[PDB]
């Protein structure tokens, strides 16, 4: 049913993506001479699971599970693109524009906060070659840019950043620069991550299409200050596919 | 301001106990008046109960009695010595305001207390660690560089737009 | 050690609070 | 090894001249005629790699394929720097008076 | 110093012809700036566009030019966009747009002179100041 | 150099309410009787003897 | 005093590296704002060594120029300053170059200025330094005027200026 | 955190020799 | 020397608390008598 912003604020709704009827599982034929785009997509993080420094000895660190503490503030929606039409048939999506990041804070066992900024920015998805319809077991693989979490004009509690902020430990007037030399100079990092979209459920009427999705990035650096984390979240998305 | 800015005297333990003789001392004048208000005996006929009082009599004009043992169940303890109690009186804000005279003199000397240097080690070392005291800093930072060409003509300092300390967009 | 000497600090007050209250020097009418 | 890019980056010809690549659109106000429509196109077709390649944008007008020839000492290009064209910084950077 | 006529001398057009104003016309050009205008443009700034200030200089540089007084009048009666490329008098009050925006109804051309030659007499005054924002209050 | 931890792990406390627990895993939700519980119960248990004992 | 001497020194004919070279520490080492007593702390605690460090040498008069050879001057740090900008003037005064806070509107960067450093006297005699990280340092220690090597090792100094025996 | 350890010693003498000389005085005062 | 800085309080303590409490106690005898 169609519903109102009345019907839905405070409830939590707000950010989760739609769905589909169970008995969706279709198929949306492909027609090659034709151009596409996804009017909507919506992902909706389930679990967030961070990699463990595996010490010294090491062995083999796991992915352990994390809690949110920064609320239904995660979802990434009204994302736009092409849908275009490979010449080895397969599909990809190009990501133009969208609310493509939010940044996240989970919490580890033992209470260490890892931020990140949860997002598919400049994601480009590739379908397996020669796909004349999506169905429920098409897959889009992708990768994605993950900019810096915080942005060049932040300032750290003792002022200091990238493109403001002072240069130096101004507190420490005589202090020997050379120990606090990466906390002092702010770096801005861009890294790539990759994320697995399959998908489950197909209203071919409609062109909407749902599954699931996996995705892999990193955790905020702190501008350089910090080695990041390896950060695994799974959960659900949500398309719709119009002719272009 | 001043003296936030560029002394950061709000940390200053000497005026930190001059505040408290001060505003101690605002509470014992309220509280002692409030109470004997209220405590009075009944020693004329109208409800205007300033006539009930002749400088002259030998009597309490309220009861301590009465008001010790409000206070002593409403805030646990309660003055039972009537000259402890303005001599009491007497200390709190004299001592506050020596207290805070003392901090004054060590600020002819820029001899502050301005920093706990704990704070400033970790947080030179770690940049997600803020406080209120770090907070604090920062404004102080934004006092002296905004105001001092202004307040201090005579330095001619000249502070070009670019090198004034200033958060995002403000 | 630092904590701890601060928490210290405050227990002990809150024990003097205690026997301030509870056993005072009781206040008689003489 | 490690240093400040923006601190660098005004070293090159970002420090002197409108830099098509990094700059912050409010710069084009510096001079007649670019501010707001051409600082528009030149940023959302930006990734140049000559200053040139600024009267390549398609749809120019010959007034405006003009206005640009006068402003080419006015510009440079230098490599996009991503501190500086992220969040959408070349729109708004934070700063205002 | 003092309000002299050579403070009160401005760029009447592009074509370097000046005119001299009177005490009583800065000062009217104040009150009715005050009164229109500096909910937005208080001290030469824009508040809803601070890329965009009142300085003689940018003014100067805008297409049309608007460091004179018939520039500004003209302005006033139909704005634009500073490279001139687009009309905005949907957003910008003007004479054209006096039914949205009140405060133009019951200007008179005499109004928008004064108010122009307030503009362009401020910076010879306060300098930086107009214009140039919180750094310089 | 931890002393009571392990009389509280040797009959069955063995995690914390911060999710970690002292055979290695994590994410785990002990209850109340975590290690932070049981020094609370002990505390609590100190402060109602303390009361006994004046009013004895 | 130590201009006095040296504007002598550059009258007999001695080069600037010589006259220069002619201060002796001592006086250098007064010309150092770590060393006015108005730069403590009430609970800064201990010896003046247990801040900056133990001196252990003057690396000679710091030179600043712009890329045009103007010389250029470090406003200098007053004493009521906990912190203090780094901006640069010529002879007169003018504003010539400076650690912008707000790099986007920047104008006298030392990158966009080129300024240099070259030390004169001292440890660093004869060196030039032209690379901006470097420059910036030794002009941000150029606020407290002399620039001295120390130990910080020893004491394990905060780097937080104390004050004298005359200011306790 | 990097603070003063002499401030251990230096608050622990602050309240116990000050205490000690009032409690002193308080016993001595009850058994007379 | 890199002596146990826990040294100092533990000294001071391990003094000052045994003994003052036998001075609580001797300066409240003679005040009886
Ligand atoms: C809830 C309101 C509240 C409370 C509890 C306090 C309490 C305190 N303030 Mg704050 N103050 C307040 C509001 C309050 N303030 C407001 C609104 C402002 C303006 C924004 C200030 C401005 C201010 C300044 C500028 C300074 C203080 C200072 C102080 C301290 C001494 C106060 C004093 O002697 O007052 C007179 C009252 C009495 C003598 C009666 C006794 C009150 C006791 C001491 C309060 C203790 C409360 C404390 C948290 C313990 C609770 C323990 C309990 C939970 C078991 C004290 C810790 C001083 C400070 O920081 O010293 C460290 C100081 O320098 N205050
Ligand atoms: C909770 C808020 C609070 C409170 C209660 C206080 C309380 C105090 N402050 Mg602090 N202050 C605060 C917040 C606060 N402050 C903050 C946030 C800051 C920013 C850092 C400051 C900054 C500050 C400064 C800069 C100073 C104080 C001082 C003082 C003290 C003033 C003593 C006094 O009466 O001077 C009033 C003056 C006198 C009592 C002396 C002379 C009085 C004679 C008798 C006057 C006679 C008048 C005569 C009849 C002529 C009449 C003429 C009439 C027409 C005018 C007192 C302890 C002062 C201090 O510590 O002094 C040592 C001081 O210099 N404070
Ligand atoms: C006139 C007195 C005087 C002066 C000026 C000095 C000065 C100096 N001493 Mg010396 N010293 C003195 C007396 C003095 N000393 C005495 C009496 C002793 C024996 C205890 C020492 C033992 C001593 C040692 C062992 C050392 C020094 C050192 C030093 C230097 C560092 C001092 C420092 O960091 O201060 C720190 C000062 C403070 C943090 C100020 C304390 C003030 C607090 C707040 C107490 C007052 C609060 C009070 C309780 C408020 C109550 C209010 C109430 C009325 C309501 C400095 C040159 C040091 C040095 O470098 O030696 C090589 C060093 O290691 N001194
Ligand atoms: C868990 C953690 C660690 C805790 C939280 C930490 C927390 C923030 C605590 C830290 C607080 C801390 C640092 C405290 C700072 C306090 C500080 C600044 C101290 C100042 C020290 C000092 C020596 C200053 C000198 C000035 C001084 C002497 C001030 C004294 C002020 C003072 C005590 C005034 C009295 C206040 C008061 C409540 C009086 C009650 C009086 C009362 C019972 C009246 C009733 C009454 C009235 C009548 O009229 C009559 C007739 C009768 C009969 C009667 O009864
Ligand atoms: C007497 C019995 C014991 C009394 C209680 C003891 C505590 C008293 C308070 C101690 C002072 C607090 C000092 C901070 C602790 C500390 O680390 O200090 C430590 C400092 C010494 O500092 C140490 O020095 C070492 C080098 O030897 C190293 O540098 C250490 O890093 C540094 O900590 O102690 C002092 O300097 C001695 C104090 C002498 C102060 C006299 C000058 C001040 C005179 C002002 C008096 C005005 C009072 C007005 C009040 C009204
Ligand atoms: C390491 C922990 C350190 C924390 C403790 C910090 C101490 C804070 C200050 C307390 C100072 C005590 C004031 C003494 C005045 C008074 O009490 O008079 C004597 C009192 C008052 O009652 C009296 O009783 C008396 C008669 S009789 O002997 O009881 O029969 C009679 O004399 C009198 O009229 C009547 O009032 O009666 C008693 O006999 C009590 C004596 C013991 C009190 C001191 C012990 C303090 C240690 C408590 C530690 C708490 C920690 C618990 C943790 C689980
Ligand atoms: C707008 C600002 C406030 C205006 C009203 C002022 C309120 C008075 C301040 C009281 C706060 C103190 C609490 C103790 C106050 C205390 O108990 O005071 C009691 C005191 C005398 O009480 P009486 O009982 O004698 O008089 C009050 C009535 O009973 C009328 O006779 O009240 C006043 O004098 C009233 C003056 C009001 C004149 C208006
Ligand atoms: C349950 C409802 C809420 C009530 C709970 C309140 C509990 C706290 C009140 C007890 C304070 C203990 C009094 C001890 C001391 C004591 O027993 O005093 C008792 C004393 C009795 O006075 P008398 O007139 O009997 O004195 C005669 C004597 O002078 C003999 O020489 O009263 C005072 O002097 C009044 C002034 C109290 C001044 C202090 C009051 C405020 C203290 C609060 C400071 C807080 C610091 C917090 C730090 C974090
Ligand atoms: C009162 C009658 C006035 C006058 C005389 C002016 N304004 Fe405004 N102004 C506002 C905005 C958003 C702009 C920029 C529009 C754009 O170019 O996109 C302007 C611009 C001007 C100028 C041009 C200055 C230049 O450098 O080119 C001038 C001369 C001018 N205005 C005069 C915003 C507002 C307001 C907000 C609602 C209000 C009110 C006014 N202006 C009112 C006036
Ligand atoms: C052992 C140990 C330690 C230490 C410890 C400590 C040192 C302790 C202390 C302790 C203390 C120091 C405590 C005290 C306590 C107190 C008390 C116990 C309290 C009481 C109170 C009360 C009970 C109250 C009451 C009341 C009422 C009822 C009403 C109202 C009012 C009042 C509140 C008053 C450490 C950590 C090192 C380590 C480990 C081991
Ligand atoms: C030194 C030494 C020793 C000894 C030791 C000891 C003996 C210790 C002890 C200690 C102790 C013995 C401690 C304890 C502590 C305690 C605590 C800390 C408590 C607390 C409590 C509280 C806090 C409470 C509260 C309350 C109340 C009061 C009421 C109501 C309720 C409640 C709970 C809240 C030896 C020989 C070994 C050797 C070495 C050296
Ligand atoms: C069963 C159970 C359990 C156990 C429990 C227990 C162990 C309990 C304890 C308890 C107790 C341990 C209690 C106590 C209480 C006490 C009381 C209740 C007290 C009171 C007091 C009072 C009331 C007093 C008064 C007074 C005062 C305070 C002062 C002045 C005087 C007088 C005397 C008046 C558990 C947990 C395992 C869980 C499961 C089940
Ligand atoms: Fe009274």
């Amino acid at each position: 049913q169609t519903l109102t912003y009345d019907d839905i604020v405070g409830t939590g709704l707000a950010n989760k993506c739609p769905t589909l009827d169970d008995t969706a599982r279709g198929a949306y034929p492909i027609d090659s001479s034709q151009t596409y785009r996804i009017a909507r997509l919506c992902l909706q993080p389930t679990t967030f699971l961070v990699k463990e420094e595996p010490k010294n000895k090491r062995q083999e660190a796991e992915f352990v599970p994390t809690k949110l503490v920064t609320r239904e503030t995660t979802s990434l929606d009204q994302i736009q693109g092409e849908l275009k039409v490979n010449s080895d048939g397969s599909l990809t999506f190009v990501e133009e524009d969208g609310i493509d990041f939010q940044p996240v804070t989970v919490q580890m066992a033992g209470g260490e906060r890892i931020p990140l900024l949860f997002t598919v920015k400049n994601l480009v998805a590739s379908t397996q070659p020669n796909v004349t319809s999506i169905t429920t077991s098409t897959d889009f693989k992708g990768e994605f840019n993950v900019p810096s979490y915080r942005t060049a004009n932040f300032l750290d509690p003792k002022g200091r950043g990238l493109a403001s902020g002072y240069d130096s430990a101004i507190a420490l007037p005589q202090a020997k620069e050379e120990e606090l030399a990466r906390a002092n100079v702010k770096r801005f990092s861009l890294t790539k991550g990759q994320i697995s979209l399959n998908v489950a459920k197909v209203d071919g009427r409609t062109g909407e299409i749902a599954g699931t999705f996996e995705s892999e990035q990193l955790s905020d650096d702190d501008m350089g200050a910090h080695e990041p984390h390896e950060v695994k979240i799974q959960g659900v998305f949500y398309a719709s596919i119009e002719p272009a | 301001l001043f003296f936030q800015g560029f002394h950061n005297w709000t940390l200053n333990p000497f005026h930190m106990m001059g505040v408290a003789g001060v505003l101690g001392g605002a509470l014992l004048c309220a509280i002692h008046g409030a109470t004997v208000e209220n405590t009075l005996f009944q020693d004329g006929e109208g409800a205007s109960t300033f006539r009930a009082f002749n400088p002259t009599q030998a009597e309490e004009t309220y009861s301590m009695v009465t008001a010790n043992r409000f206070w002593s169940q409403i805030f646990g303890i309660a003055f039972s010595n009537k000259r402890w109690l303005h001599f009491f009186m007497l200390f709190v804000p004299v001592t506050g305001l020596w207290m805070s005279a003392i901090g004054v003199v060590g600020l002819a000397l820029n001899l502050r207390s301005y920093d706990f240097i704990s704070q400033e080690i970790r947080a030179a070392e770690d940049p997600e660690f803020e406080t209120f005291y770090t907070k604090n800093l920062l404004l102080n930072e934004g006092i002296r560089a905004w105001m001092a060409p202004q307040d201090q003509p005579h330095e001619n300092f000249v502070f070009p737009e670019e090198v004034l300390p200033r958060g995002n967009a403000l | 050690m630092e904590t701890i000497t601060y928490v210290f600090i405050f227990a002990c007050i809150i024990a003097l609070f205690f026997f301030a209250i509870f056993f005072r020097e009781p206040p008689r009418i003489t | 090894e490690l240093v400040n890019v923006v601190d660098e980056k005004l070293g090159t010809a970002y420090g002197e001249k409108i830099d098509l690549n990094n700059t912050n659109i409010a710069a084009f106000i510096q001079y007649r005629g670019l501010y707001p429509t051409l600082a528009k196109l030149i940023v959302k077709n930006a990734p140049y790699e000559s200053v040139e390649d600024v009267l390549n944008i398609p749809g120019l007008t010959e007034r405006q394929k003009q206005i640009l020839r006068e402003n080419l000492e006015h510009f440079t290009v230098t490599e996009v720097e991503t501190a500086l064209v992220e969040g959408g910084d070349r729109y708004n950077n934070g700063l205002y008076k | 110093a003092e309000l002299t006529p050579e403070v009160l001398t401005v760029p009447l057009n592009s074509e370097g012809k000046t005119i001299t104003l009177t005490e009583k016309q800065y000062l009217e050009g104040k009150r009715l700036f005050q009164y229109a205008c500096a909910s937005c443009h208080v001290g030469g700034i824009t508040k809803t566009n601070p890329s965009l200030d009142l300085r003689t200089e940018t003014l100067a540089l805008a297409t049309p030019p608007r460091d004179n007084i018939e520039g500004l009048v003209d302005y006033m009666k139909n704005p634009t966009t500073y490279d001139g490329e687009q009309e905005i008098a949907e957003v910008h009050p003007s004479l054209r747009s006096a039914d949205i925006f009140p405060k133009m109804r019951n200007l008179t051309e005499k109004d928008l002179v004064a108010i122009a030659g307030h503009i362009l007499v401020e910076p010879k005054i306060l300098g930086d100041k107009w214009g140039g924002g919180k750094v310089y209050y | 150099g931890m002393f009571v931890l392990p009389f509280m792990a040797r009959l069955g406390v063995t995690g914390s309410w911060s999710g970690w627990s002292i055979t290695g895993e994590t994410g785990i939700d002990p209850g109340f009787w975590s290690f932070e519980g049981v020094a609370l119960a002990h505390i609590v248990l100190s402060g109602l003897l303390f009361l006994a004992a004046c009013w004895h | 005093e130590i201009n006095r001497r040296v504007q002598a020194s550059l009258a007999s004919g001695a080069t600037l590296e010589e006259a220069w070279s002619a201060i002796p520490e001592k006086l250098a080492f007064y010309d150092y704002i770590g060393n006015n007593p108005a730069k403590g702390g009430l609970f800064r605690t201990g010896p003046m060594n247990k801040g900056d460090g133990i001196a252990q040498a003057w690396k000679g008069h710091a030179v600043f120029r712009n890329k045009e050879g103007e010389e250029l001057f470090v406003r200098r740090m007053p004493a009521f300053f906990e912190s203090f900008p780094v901006i640069l003037t010529d002879k007169n005064g003018v504003v010539k170059a400076d650690i912008p806070f707000r790099r986007a509107e920047s104008k006298y960067s030392f990158e966009q200025q080129g300024v240099t450093v070259s030390f004169y006297g001292g440890e660093l005699n004869g060196q030039t330094f032209t690379d901006p990280p470097t420059v910036k340092s030794y002009a941000r220690k150029a606020i407290f005027g002399e620039i001295f090597e120390f130990d910080t090792e020893t004491l394990n100094s905060d780097g937080i200026f104390r004050t004298s025996p005359r200011g306790w | 955190m990097e603070v003063n350890q002499l401030g251990l010693i230096a608050t622990a003498l602050f309240v116990l020799v000050p205490s000690v000389f009032l409690i002193i005085l308080y016993v001595q005062t009850e058994s007379q």
